[PDB]
C-alpha cells in the first residue's frame, strides 16, 4: 500500500502527456461497433477442464505480425 | 463472389443449409473449369492466402453443436474430387504456430468422438 502510496504521486507531478502507454491501448471489444476500451493481458493455469465455447482470435500468443 | 469469406462465415455460425449452398455453387464452379488443376484451384479456393488455413481449420476452431453433420459433409465433399489426403494432412505454414494440422485442435477441442 505505501508503493502505491508513492507511485501515484510520482504520476501526479508527471504533467506530460503520458508518453509511458502502461497498457494495451484500444483493443477492440466483440461489439461491433465499439472497437475502444484499452485492455490487459494475463496468464492463468490448470483447472477446470472443459471446452471453450468463447474466444476472441486464432490462438496466437503475443499479437500476429 | 468472394465464396471463402461466405464459407468461413457460414460455418463460423454452422447453417448447414447455407454450409450446403456454398457447397453446390463451388463444385458446379469446379464442373466448369475441368482442366489441369481439379486437385490444385480447388485446394487453393479452400486454402487461406496468408495462414494456409483451411475451412476445417476454421471449423475446428468454432465449435457448434452442429458440427458432426458439418464436418461429414464437408468431408463427403473431400472425398467427392479426391483431394482428402492433400486436405486433411495439411498443415499450418504461416510459421508462426507451424506445423499445425486441424487435428491437433480436435484433440485440443477435448472433441475425441468426431476425432
Amino acid at each position: 500500500l505505501q508503493r502505491a502510496r508513492t507511485i501515484l504521486e510520482f504520476e501526479k507531478m508527471l504533467p506530460e502527456w503520458l508518453r509511458s502507454r502502461f497498457r494495451m491501448g484500444e483493443l477492440c471489444k466483440v461489439a461491433d461497433e465499439d472497437f475502444r476500451l484499452c485492455l490487459r493481458i494475463n496468464e492463468v493455469k490448470w483447472t477446470e477442464w472443459k471446452t471453450h465455447v468463447s474466444f476472441l482470435n486464432e490462438d496466437p500468443g503475443p499479437i500476429r505480425r | 463472389k468472394r465464396l471463402k469469406k461466405r464459407i468461413f462465415a457460414a460455418v463460423s455460425e454452422g447453417c448447414v443449409e447455407e454450409l450446403r449452398e456454398l457447397l453446390q455453387d463451388l463444385q458446379d464452379l469446379c464442373r466448369r473449369r475441368r482442366g489441369l488443376d481439379v486437385p490444385d484451384f480447388l485446394m487453393h479456393k479452400l486454402t487461406a492466402s496468408d495462414t494456409g488455413k483451411t475451412c476445417l481449420m476454421k471449423a475446428l476452431l468454432n465449435i457448434n453443436p452442429n458440427t458432426k453433420e458439418i464436418v461429414r459433409i464437408l468431408l463427403a465433399f473431400a472425398e467427392e474430387n479426391d483431394i482428402l489426403d492433400r486436405f486433411i494432412n495439411a498443415e499450418y505454414t504461416e510459421e508462426a504456430y507451424e506445423g499445425q494440422t486441424a487435428l491437433n485442435i480436435a484433440i485440443e477441442r477435448r472433441q475425441g468422438d468426431i476425432t
